[PDB]
């Protein structure tokens, strides 16, 4: 259940 | 050759150490700009905050403290961290403010609330606050003023807690320093509080983020209990009860209300697709934010509690929750009073302390 390791601030 | 240099940003004055170059206004802390800068040395971009004469004033002088004395001993990936303080001047006695330089962040959660994340991502980040927030209470401190603005993070999914002048030691010993919204009843009506204050806090930036707007808006410091109430209902008997009598009359003369189920309160419709696997369901949330957002102190979760929610655990890792504690020097106890002198003595030593 990965840890996710982008956000996108677009 | 002076080491500093100085730089109009509006009718405010930087000075700042020649290295540090190319600032840019970005926001207020509990006290403060707070402005963004190229560290030329370190190249890399960086806050500044400006602390204008701290001591000028004994609430002042008391918070500078804290911040300045937490920001250094607090070591944390969810807390903002400390990379340089200094003062223009040069002696104790010509001393008059100061400048702290933090990491500087993507964005603050502002922001965030704004699009619609998905489960993995939203869990993950509050996670992360909380890791933060544990962080601080393991060593008794409570940061009182979580909210949005103080909330940054960063576009590979990072977070951390940020700005400690309002941060301290539970109790009582003013009531309308904490923004509006995300006061917990205890400090809406009162009555002095303890750690989990800041659990309301979460419940208050967990539910915006899901609502896209401010959970419980709230027009005035009064209106504002409307607005708690109105949707988790009149409290108990029970817990009025514990209210000083004058503020007692006035919350028990409200309208009652049963308010809304957390469900009602928060929808299917909101939520993004239910989880890979089980634990990161909408209802899920529904569950940790129902533990949260408890009207009353002693009923409410702790972040070890949500720690262990499992909405929340499916990241979790004790090198992070169960970090070690930071220790504050002890000689500091966030609230012994001082005379204006004996406060700019004592952020200068606490600067010159720090200074390289």
């Amino acid at each position: 259940p990965k840890r996710p390791t982008t956000l996108n601030l677009f | 050759d002076n080491n500093f240099y100085s730089v109009e940003i509006g009718d405010s004055t930087f000075t700042v150490l020649k290295r540090y170059q190319n600032l840019k206004p970005i926001g207020s802390g509990a006290q403060g700009i707070v402005c963004a800068a190229y560290d030329a040395i370190l190249e890399r971009n960086v806050a500044i905050k400006k602390l204008s004469r701290p001591f000028q004033n004994q609430t002042h002088a008391k918070r500078a403290y804290r911040e300045l004395v937490l920001m250094k001993c607090v070591n944390h990936k969810n807390i903002i961290g400390l990379l340089n303080v200094f003062t223009p001047q040069k002696s104790l006695e010509e001393f008059q403010d100061v400048y702290i330089v933090m990491e500087l962040m993507d964005a603050n959660l502002s922001q965030v609330i704004q699009m619609e994340l998905d489960h993995e991502r939203m869990s993950y980040l509050l996670y992360q606050m909380l890791c933060g927030i544990k962080h601080l209470h393991s060593a008794g401190i409570i940061h009182r003023d979580l909210k949005p603005s103080n909330i940054v993070v960063k576009s590979d999914c990072t977070l951390k807690i940020l700005d400690f002048g309002l941060a301290r030691t539970a109790g009582t010993s003013t009531p309308y320093v904490v923004t509006r919204y995300y006061r917990a009843p205890e400090v809406i009506l009162g009555m002095g509080y303890k750690e989990n204050v800041d659990i309301w806090s979460v419940g208050c930036i967990m539910g915006e983020m899901i609502k896209g707007g401010v959970l419980f808006p709230g027009t005035d410091h009064i209106d504002q209990w409307n607005k708690v109430i109105e949707q988790l209902g009149t409290p108990s008997p029970e817990f009025m009860k514990k209210l000083q009598p004058t503020v007692r009359t006035y919350v028990e003369n409200r309208p009652k209300y049963a308010g809304y189920s957390f469900e009602k309160l928060f929808p299917d419709v909101l939520f993004p697709a239910d989880s890979e696997h089980n634990k990161l369901k909408a209802s899920q949330a529904r569950d940790l934010l129902s533990k949260m957002l408890v009207i009353d102190a002693s009923k409410r979760i702790s972040v070890d509690e949500a720690l262990q929610h499992p909405y929340i655990n499916v990241w979790y890792d004790p090198s992070e929750a169960e970090a070690p504690p930071p220790k504050i020097p002890d000689k500091q106890l966030d609230e012994r009073e001082h005379t204006i002198e004996e406060w700019k003595e004592l952020i200068y030593k606490e600067v010159m302390d720090l200074e390289h």
